[PDB]
């Protein structure tokens, strides 16, 4: 029970996908200006990402693997099609479930819920679970993990975009230039945990 | 819109898809096990000295020159088995083909222990002229994958290369510098009382002394990895009897 | 071999329950049902839709625009509607254009809206009451140099019940046109032979729709009576086509019905003893005759009023027998005019330079209380501007001015 | 031109009294307040090369290396001496003419940008570069070249405080935006043990790396072989950055402008609180292999850079958070991750400047929970 | 009681002597007309014509049915008007006594009328302006209530008259106008005084409550803040203790009672007392003969949220009730920033003054410092004794977030409660006008 | 010539990276050597050609309900193929692009082009528009590549251009353009020359 724990411990601070693996720009920095949307993009994030990564784990470990079928057939030039199609199923049938209810939760995010299929932060851990070939437990825990580094990670820079209302940015950089190297300032102050061994 | 319409036309994409994909993934996993195996063919062709230029060279010379066999760690004798398709990296994961270390001898920080190694022969002729012994340990950043090329006395070196590292270029990364692997030659690996005495000294070698080679400068995290990795494969868990063996005339 | 059947079957049967499932929860989850909408809270005249698609399309299918001047976007903020039912989430867009005191009661933008949920819409002002007239044209006599003014008849003698100064949302079929074919009087083509204005020929490719101003009353009926400005592009390169509904008309023939409709009612006076003072616009001065003349006819103001008028030459100026008629009958009232450009052939013995020099160097700087009147304005753009920072330089607030002009 | 004279204005609107204070008045009292550690850094960065230079080479051989650099032989030119007998003056002339070249460096480049984005940007050019050029300049150890000293102080000034406005809208540290610019771009230059100490030849290891090498009995100082005491170290006879290593120092001056009422308490006795109780904490854990598990709170507050951290630069009011509440834990969160990042983390041995530049994120988070929390007591109808 | 435990009380030197001795002969009034909030007057009058007391002057665009009336009897002289024609005062010259009457009841049967009779008697003698409602600080419309009025019978700013000198004179007038307040509204009436004892109205809604500590204990946003916290939804009204002797002397007597005692004080006057005075009065004619020579500002008002008066602005304005002189600061000093400042006021412990307890200073008009961007150094949580947060919230107001500014709590506030933010800011900015540039924001966005 | 013009739009008038923000965690990550930026330049604007080409062909007959997963299953299989092409015949540079020759799939560049552009045109302005929006993204891939392998390790595509101080020559390199605050800083600078050469891409005033 200190591995579990450990293990999200890292995913969080040790190895955070938008601050130390950098995936998921686009909706970083364009939905990071409303600490509430940020806050609800990332609860979003963190739903779909602990829900996709155990299913392709299960999908992968049961099919796709060398010898799993039939011996003599590996099948693991399917891996990209197969994760994209699960995260696709899985996001679409969860904004039904969710578009039932909550008019809290949609048309706050809006257009991006559709958008976060086509993010890089969920193949990005699935595929990444896949090299570091993960058990179930930790397949759940690294995508919980992830999924609240991500957060964290988004929240952080719609705080740090709402103190800057300020402030005096030269007119060539206001709004995406002003962004990215506030990003950049970011990821140069997340470099504490580089060398960490756990 | 109609139902029998989505599916019949997401049946016909799937299978045009398919059969491209299917396609283009088996008609080439020649070339790329090509690939796989030449990238390290090059850099065990490198340490033995051989020069190699182009793909037909490569093999070329690897198929008469280095003769690669199966060593157990343990008993240091000769294993019979297949050579040119072992994986020690992944033999190292699983209970049934690897130990667990425990921490008193574990002083590499590499925490297991293949049950079957591989080793490299250079053949010159009908003679055995070097052997190379692949050690591996942790630096700072990283696991540090090596050669070294042990001639046949078994306690001189000939030549020292690095294949895979991850660490700074500008500080720890020197370990893949010409001019520190140019000091690798020559040194002796044992003493005279058959003990592990490779040193890494800090602040440089003796002029000319036949244990200790230069430390990285500003980098002595890694220079204990390059320590530790010598010091715990000249051990009794790695290439101890087998060295022996050579020695005393094994080959 | 084997591997290749395998990825076959393997991709089919992936690809297959992915589809198979989405569809089976969507089949679960989504509604199916038929929403309705009731115009008004009015069981007349409710509508029955399928669920989802914006109330854009909704209004069309029932056959009225929505009185709007864009559909794509909403960017001009036209199509709105005064909803009291549950509609769902505010729009950015609609917090551009309505702004919170008017959002709070629910004045949001249409097409932005996708409608997926029932909803009694408001909908007032009885846009569904607009209907067409098929109308003939008299004559369009030049009184201008360049102006083309312009009369029409609705058929069968009667009167637009559009609302003082409501331009009508007048229609233009589509014919190809040459400055050639346009008919020119005796004065005026001479110096259109100066700029040899003949020389470029254009295309009318689609029935251009325009929402022009018209020139007469509401209780002028029997008589319609628009207005065009002549169509003419940066006149370097004029073979770009101009003004397609002015070119439709300045080599028409009069006599032709012409498919129109659309009232507005925009110039809304308001019933006080408010100074009114019109400052002129050159083209457009006709609404303002309109206006004027639906004061002292249909309504009988006895208020005092002001017709401050620009003019560039007396060849350009028109209309003058109608106002010197009102003010000779008229007690409270006096019109006013000055030369943009003055020549000598005139020799004018009158005010002369911009409405904005003229109008503060004659009568406001020494009237007592200019921020008790009130002003409307509809001419050229710079000819408005300067005198809108003349009117904040000299008091009135921005709801004391009523702003309209072509184009807004 | 403004810098001699008050402007004389007067006020124009509803306040017409004001107050007596201004941005010159602060600036230079923070400005004043780091003399103590300039001054004492500059005697032991003497010491600490005499004492070296004579460890290593003797007679002749000490003759060819002072008159083979211009250090030495400037310093034995204005009458001070190189041989083991040297006076306080001489150790803090051969100390000035380290720093005093990165010092005249670091605020000549810096404003020449200040006055060019403020040329630009058609301000008047305000004070704050003031304090930022010397808490840049007494960070750098004292062998820095001075290209890496310009480069660094370009990156602080520019990248991190003129895009985004200048002085009092930034969010970051810009004295330590400039030193992880350049721990990160060179850190063969600012790491390891030949840089420390300012001498010619001398490779030996610091307080920091020596604990966790070996433990507290490791603390040896090769230069004359006596030992480290906790009285050393905190005095501030060990090798270090310029102007870090006198803990008595950096309390005399900031002892002042925390009665003043410029630097916050809140803030420091945060970043206390926090080392205090991970420090104990990986006291009663304790571990076998690791030696800085087993290092104490007084021995953590004065090795490193934790001092001069903790009062010039964890307090610098525009970076910080805005609240009461949340200024304690933006000092703790600072404190936490100074002993993690020193006693968990191997590849850097000292970590104040990752945990200040970490915590600078984060600050405006706390401001954010804290004033959500005002804005419910207020829909309460009770504020 | 509440006490107060943020604030600062300015030591300023000239603190009046608290008796009331007469003061000169007023020979002209005026109606100000740009400091009433969101006033835009349709005049009743012309250079010349000759006016009575209680005659209107003007009445309001923006809030009909109000009438502006004048203090005194005689004759308009002068109409200024300024930039874009905005009215700034209508200078009346006093001769005779022609005045317009009303009716009068008894002292007992005040505290049982009609509201809507209670409102056409204020609003036609022209006493409705006496009002200023919370938020947005305007005069109320005339078919509106409440449910608190906040009657400030205190003075905290800095050389203020002593409140319980100019009540224990009119003690009748004052219960008669509190028996008034308590019949026009809704709820109670909250009668805020310090330690002292005041005249007691025996209404069952009328109550009292005791503050304490320094400024800002008596401002009527404090007391609102602290008895009746208001909203968007949740309007409070607002008038301080003369203006409620004024309702009682109306309502007691049928003629407008429009005589004030102010304070006249500062550094520079000779003998700071307390004055008798008509409303609106001329303070060139105010401080004739009462100042030192010297270049001298003469505020109407506190100096902390006070009109300077300098020409057509040379007179009282209608919600102030003193009059503060101070120097004119406009010498250059070399290395001023760096005195160790023994004669310099501060809040922090910079300058060595703040060891001298008890020292009253020589302030001049002089700002210490050029204008600059703000470095929160803590200065505001400092003086400000309210349940908010100052830095964000002065930090919303500078960069213009209105409608996070509104949700941090700047509806309950007015800019004599900013005032001390504006003294001890180091950047020398003035959070007033960015106070009345959001509330404006606020109210033309409906 | 209307393909002059569509193909010269995107590459800084409508610069995906600079006005649109797609395609953003490529640019961070593989511009750390010239040649793997050049790899991944062709490879994705060979990807946005010939998805938005077929997903125009059949762009009549695909339904409301699976429209992501047939334009994901199309732009997956172009992909797969991509990957093996480049590990058969340019092995180590696929192995250098470690894990970005898959995110290919999820790039938006893909994507949001095929389902603004390719859904409602003609195939071949389709394939001119793919061919576009791929040198308007490889515009900004070669600008910071050129900096950040230059100022970091002294070379171009591999050819040494200023001697390193281990060789013996002159130059000490900037070890901070080997990680991604570099890419950072690089790109805002750029956004900022950009707009101030072109002032019609001001982000307005709140
Ligand atoms: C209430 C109202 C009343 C109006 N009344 C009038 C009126 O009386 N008269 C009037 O003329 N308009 C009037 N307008 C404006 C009307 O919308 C214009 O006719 C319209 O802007 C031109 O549309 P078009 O398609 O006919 O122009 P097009 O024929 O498509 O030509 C474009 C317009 O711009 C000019 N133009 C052509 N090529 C270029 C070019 N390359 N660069 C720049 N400009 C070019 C042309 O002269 C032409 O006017 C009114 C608008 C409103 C809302
Ligand atoms: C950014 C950075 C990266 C570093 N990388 C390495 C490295 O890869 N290998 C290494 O041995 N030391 C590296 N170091 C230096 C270590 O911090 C360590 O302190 C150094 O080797 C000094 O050890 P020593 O004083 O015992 O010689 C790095 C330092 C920094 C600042
Ligand atoms: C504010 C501040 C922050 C510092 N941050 C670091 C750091 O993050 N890493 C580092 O190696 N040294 C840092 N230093 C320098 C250390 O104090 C110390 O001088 C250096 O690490 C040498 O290690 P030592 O403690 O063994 O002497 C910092 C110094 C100061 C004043
Ligand atoms: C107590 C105090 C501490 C300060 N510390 C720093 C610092 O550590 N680094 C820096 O660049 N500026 C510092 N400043 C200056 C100022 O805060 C800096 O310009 C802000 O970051 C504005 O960008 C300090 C100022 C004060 C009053
Ligand atoms: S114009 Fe289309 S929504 Fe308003
Ligand atoms: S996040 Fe990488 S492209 Fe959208
Ligand atoms: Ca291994």
């Amino acid at each position: 029970m200190e591995h579990y724990i450990s293990l999200l411990v890292k995913s969080i601070f040790i190895e955070n996908m938008a601050l130390s693996f950098f995936l998921g720009m686009c909706t970083f920095l364009a939905v990071s200006k409303k600490v509430k949307t940020s806050f609800g993009l990332g609860i979003a994030v963190i739903v779909v990402l602990t829900i996709s990564v155990p299913v392709n784990n299960l999908v992968y470990n049961l099919v796709l693997k060398p010898d799993a079928l039939v011996e003599g057939v590996d099948l693991s030039f399917l891996n990209f099609i197969t994760f994209i199609g699960v995260i696709a199923a899985l996001v679409q049938i969860l904004e039904m479930i969710l578009d039932r209810f909550f008019p809290p939760l949609y048309n706050a995010l809006g257009i991006f819920l559709p958008l976060i299929t086509v993010n890089c932060a969920i193949f990005g851990g699935v595929s990444f679970m896949v090299q570091r070939d993960y058990s179930f437990a930790e397949s759940v825990v690294y995508g919980f993990g992830s999924g609240v580094g991500w957060m964290l990670a988004i929240v952080a820079l719609a705080g740090i975009r709402e103190k800057m209302k300020y402030s005096d940015v030269p007119p060539g950089l206001r709004g995406l230039g002003i962004t990215f190297i506030t990003a950049g300032l970011m990821a140069l102050g997340f470099m504490s945990f580089s060398g960490v061994q756990l | 819109d109609s139902i029998k319409k989505t599916l019949f036309v997401v049946i016909a994409l799937s299978l045009v898809c398919s059969i491209i994909v299917s396609a283009a993934a088996v008609g080439l996993r020649d070339k790329q096990k090509e690939n796989a195996a030449l990238d390290k063919q090059s850099k065990i062709l490198q340490v033995a000295g051989i020069e190699a230029k182009g793909s037909k060279q490569i093999v070329e010379l690897f198929n008469k020159s280095i003769e690669p066999r199966l060593v157990d760690f343990n008993t240091g004798d000769f294993v019979e088995g297949d050579a040119a398709n072992y994986d020690q990296r992944k033999a190292a994961k699983e209970a049934s083909e690897s130990i667990k270390l425990t921490a008193e001898q574990d002083k590499a920080k590499i925490q297991r222990r293949a049950n079957v190694g591989v080793v490299y022969l250079v053949k010159d002729g009908d003679k055995t002229s070097k052997v190379i012994l692949p050690v591996h340990g942790n630096g700072l950043w990283s696991m540090m994958y090596a050669f070294v090329a042990v001639e046949t006395d078994g306690n001189t070196v000939s030549g020292l290369t690095y294949y895979e590292q991850g660490e700074t270029p500008g500080l720890g990364g020197e370990v893949e510098n010409p001019a520190w692997r140019a000091q690798w030659v020559g040194k002796k690996l044992f003493d005279e009382n058959h003990k592990p005495a490779i040193k890494i000294v800090k602040g440089g070698a003796p002029q000319g002394s036949e244990h200790g080679v230069d430390g990285l400068s500003g980098a002595t995290l890694t220079s204990n990895g390059v320590q530790n990795t010598f010091d715990f494969w000249l051990g009794d868990m790695g290439f101890g009897p087998f060295l022996t063996k050579v020695r005393d005339g094994g080959l | 071999m084997s591997t290749i059947i395998f990825g076959v079957v393997m991709f089919t049967l992936i690809i297959l329950a992915l589809v198979l499932v989405i569809l089976f929860a969507k089949s679960k989850l989504v509604p199916t049902g038929d929403i309705t909408i009731s115009i008004n809270g009015d069981p007349e005249k409710a509508i029955v839709t399928q669920p989802g698609g914006k109330l854009l399309t909704a209004l069309a299918g029932a056959g009225v625009f929505v009185s709007s001047a864009c559909g794509g976007g909403g960017s001009c903020g036209q199509c709105r509607v005064k909803i009291k039912s549950g509609g769902g989430d505010i729009l950015p867009t609609e917090l551009d254009h309505i702004s919170k005191g008017e959002a709070r009661e629910g004045e949001r933008l249409a097409c932005q809206v996708a409608v997926k949920a029932d909803m009694d819409l408001e909908l007032p002002e009885e846009i569904f009451g607009v209907k067409k007239w098929e109308c003939t044209v008299i004559s369009n006599d030049n009184k201008a140099t360049f102006i083309k003014e312009l009369k029409l008849a609705i058929p069968d003698g009667e009167s637009v019940p559009f609302r003082a100064g409501g331009y009508i949302q007048i229609e233009a079929p589509a014919h190809h046109v040459k400055y050639a074919d346009f008919d020119v009087p005796e004065k005026y083509r001479g110096d259109w032979d100066k700029f040899n204005l003949f020389r470029y020929e254009s295309k009318v490719d689609e029935p251009i729709i325009r929402a022009y101003s018209m020139a007469n009353y509401p209780e002028e009926f029997g008589i319609i009576m628009l207005n065009v400005r002549i169509a003419t592009p940066p006149p370097n390169n004029p073979n770009v086509p101009p003004g397609q509904m002015s070119s439709y008309i300045w080599s028409l023939k009069a006599g032709d019905k012409c498919t129109i409709s659309g009232p507005f009612g925009e110039f809304f006076a308001k019933d006080t003893d408010a100074e009114m003072v019109f400052i002129g616009g050159g083209a457009g001065m006709a609404p303002m005759r309109s206006h004027i003349f639906d004061q002292l006819k249909r309504l009988k103001s006895k208020r005092k009023m002001s017709y401050w008028y620009g003019a560039r030459s007396k060849r350009e100026m028109f209309y003058v027998e109608d106002f010197d008629g009102l003010a000779a009958e008229n007690d409270n009232f006096v019109w006013h005019c000055a030369l943009s450009d003055p020549q000598p052939e005139d020799n004018w013995t009158g005010y002369t330079g911009f409405i904005h020099n003229v109008l503060y160097e004659n009568y406001l700087k020494d009237h007592e209380a200019p921020e008790d009147c009130e002003y409307y304005m509809c001419g050229p753009p710079m000819m408005n501007a300067a005198v809108i920072n003349m009117l904040k330089n000299l008091g009135v607030e921005e709801e004391n001015i009523l702003l309209d002009d072509f184009g807004g | 031109a403004t810098l001699f004279y008050t402007p004389g204005l007067v006020t124009k609107r509803s306040s017409h009294v004001r107050d007596s204070v201004d941005l010159k008045r602060i600036m230079i009292m923070v400005w004043l307040a780091v003399f103590p550690a300039m001054f004492w850094g500059m005697y032991n960065a003497g010491g600490q090369a005499i004492a070296a230079l004579n460890h290593l080479y003797s007679g002749d051989q000490l003759a060819a290396i002072v008159a083979g650099n211009w250090h030495y032989w400037l310093t034995e030119m204005l009458g001070g001496t190189m041989s083991s007998d040297a006076g306080w003056g001489s150790k803090m002339l051969l100390g000035a003419t380290y720093f005093l070249p990165i010092y005249a460096t670091v605020f000549i480049v810096g404003g020449f940008w200040e006055v060019l984005f403020c040329m630009v940007r058609k301000h008047e050019v305000n004070e704050g570069f003031f304090v930022t050029s010397i808490l840049f300049a007494l960070i750098v150890p004292p062998t820095l070249p001075l290209w890496q000293a310009a480069l660094g102080i370009t990156f602080g000034v520019v990248v991190a405080k003129e895009v985004f406005g200048g002085t009092g809208r930034n969010f970051l540290n810009p004295a330590l935006a400039g030193r992880a610019f350049l721990f990160f771009a060179y850190p063969a230059q600012i790491s390891g043990d030949l840089v420390w100490t300012a001498a010619d030849g001398y490779s030996g290891a610091t307080a920091l790396s020596q604990w966790a090498q070996g433990g507290a009995g490791a603390l040896i100082n090769n230069a004359t072989g006596q030992t480290i005491t906790w009285m050393d170290a905190f005095i501030g006879n060990i090798p270090g950055s310029i102007g870090e290593v006198s803990t008595l120092a950096l309390m005399i001056g900031a002892a002042f402008i925390v009665y003043m009422g410029i630097a916050s308490w809140r803030i420091i006795g945060g970043v206390m609180i926090g080392m205090i109780l991970l420090s104990t904490l990986f006291n009663v854990i304790g571990s076998d292999t690791n030696a800085m598990f087993n290092m104490p709170w007084h021995w953590h507050l004065v090795l490193g850079g934790f001092a001069f951290g903790m009062f010039f630069m964890a307090t610098d009011p525009v970076s910080a958070s805005f609240t009461n509440s949340g200024k304690w834990a933006y000092g703790i969160l600072i404190g936490v991750m100074c002993v993690l990042i020193r006693v968990v983390n191997p590849a850097y041995p000292e970590g104040m400047m990752l945990a200040i530049l970490f915590a600078n994120l984060f600050a405006p988070l706390f401001d954010h929970v804290v004033v959500e929390r005002n804005i419910k007591r207020r829909l309460a109808r009770y504020g | 009681m509440i006490t107060i435990k943020k604030g600062l009380d300015l030591p300023i030197a000239g603190t009046p002597s608290q008796v009331i001795s007469d003061g000169k002969a007023i020979k002209k009034v005026a109606l100000l007309g740009e400091e009433y909030v969101g006033m835009r007057p349709t005049m009743h009058v012309r250079v010349g014509d000759e006016v009575k007391k209680a005659q209107i002057l003007f009445e309001d665009k923006k809030n009909p049915g109000v009438k502006f009336t004048s203090p005194v009897s005689g004759k308009v002289v002068e109409i200024n008007r300024g930039a874009k024609r905005v009215l700034q005062s209508v200078v009346i010259e006093v001769a005779g006594d022609d005045q317009v009457t009303f009716d009068k009841f008894e002292a007992n049967q005040l505290a049982s009328l009609n509201r809507d009779a209670i409102k056409t008697q204020l609003v036609e003698s022209g006493l409705w302006t006496a009002f200023r409602t919370r938020p947005f600080s305007k005069v109320p419309a005339i078919d509106s209530t409440s449910e608190a009025i906040f009657v400030t019978a205190m003075d905290t700013n800095p050389l203020a008259a002593e409140p319980t000198v100019v009540i224990n004179e009119q003690s009748e007038a004052f219960v008669a106008g509190l028996d008034v307040l308590s019949a026009l509204t809704t709820g109670k009436v909250y009668v805020c005084k310090k330690g002292t004892s005041l005249p007691r109205s025996q209404q069952p809604n009328v109550e009292e409550h005791v503050f304490d500590g320094p400024h800002p204990a008596g401002l009527a946003g404090t007391h609102m803040h602290f008895l009746y916290p208001v909203s968007a939804d949740h309007v409070a009204w607002s008038i301080n203790y003369q203006d409620v002797i004024a309702v009682g002397q109306l309502f007691l007597t049928g003629e407008l009672y429009t005589q004030r005692v102010v304070s006249l004080a500062g550094p520079v006057v000779n003998k700071p007392r307390l004055v008798r005075t008509v409303m609106g009065a001329s303070l060139e004619q105010l401080v004739d003969s009462e100042i030192m020579p010297g270049e001298v500002r003469i505020i109407s008002g506190s100096v902390l949220s006070g009109t300077k008066a300098t020409g057509p602005h040379a007179y009282l304005g209608r919600y102030h009730l003193q009059v503060s002189v101070l120097r004119e600061g406009r010498d250059k000093e070399l290395f001023g920033w760096a005195m160790p400042g023994k004669n310099k006021f501060s809040v922090t412990r910079s300058f060595l003054g703040h060891l001298f307890k008890g020292q009253v200073y020589n302030m001049t008009t002089t700002t210490n410092g050029s204008d600059r961007s703000m470095v929160p150094i803590g200065n505001y949580e400092k003086v400000m004794p309210l349940d908010m947060e100052p830095t964000l919230l002065l930090r919303d107001l500078c960069a213009g977030d209105s409608d996070s500014a509104v949700r941090l709590g700047a509806l309950e506030l007015d800019e004599e409660d900013l005032a001390l933010c504006t003294f001890v800011c180091p950047g020398k900015y003035e959070y007033g006008q960015l106070l009345r540039e959001c509330l404006d924001k606020i109210e033309k966005e409906g | 010539k209307e393909l002059k013009k569509s193909v010269l739009a995107p590459v800084l008038d409508n610069n995906p990276i600079a006005l649109q923000v797609l395609g953003v965690c490529s640019a961070l990550a593989v511009t750390t050597k010239l040649e793997t930026a050049f790899v991944m330049t062709l490879a994705v604007m060979f990807v946005t050609a010939l998805s938005n080409f077929f997903v125009s062909l059949i762009r009549n007959h695909i339904p409301n309900s699976v429209r992501i997963i047939v334009q994901m299953a199309i732009i997956a299989s172009l992909v797969i193929v991509v990957d093996q092409i480049l590990k058969a015949y340019l092995y180590d540079i696929s192995k250098q692009l470690s894990v970005f020759v898959g995110l290919i799939i999820t790039n938006c560049i893909v994507m949001g082009r095929a389902e603004a552009f390719a859904m409602k045109s003609e195939p071949i302005p389709s394939f001119i528009d793919g061919i576009g929006n791929g040198l308007g993204y490889g515009f900004v891939l070669m600008t910071v590549g050129f900096f950040r392998e230059l100022l970091g390790s002294g070379k171009l595509f591999g050819l040494e251009v200023l001697p390193l101080i281990s060789n013996g020559g002159w130059y000490q390199p900037n070890g901070l353009m080997l990680l991604a605050p570099s890419a950072f800083f690089l790109i805002g600078f750029m956004i900022w020359a950009i707009r101030t050469f072109k002032p019609e891409q001001v982000e307005a005033k709140e």
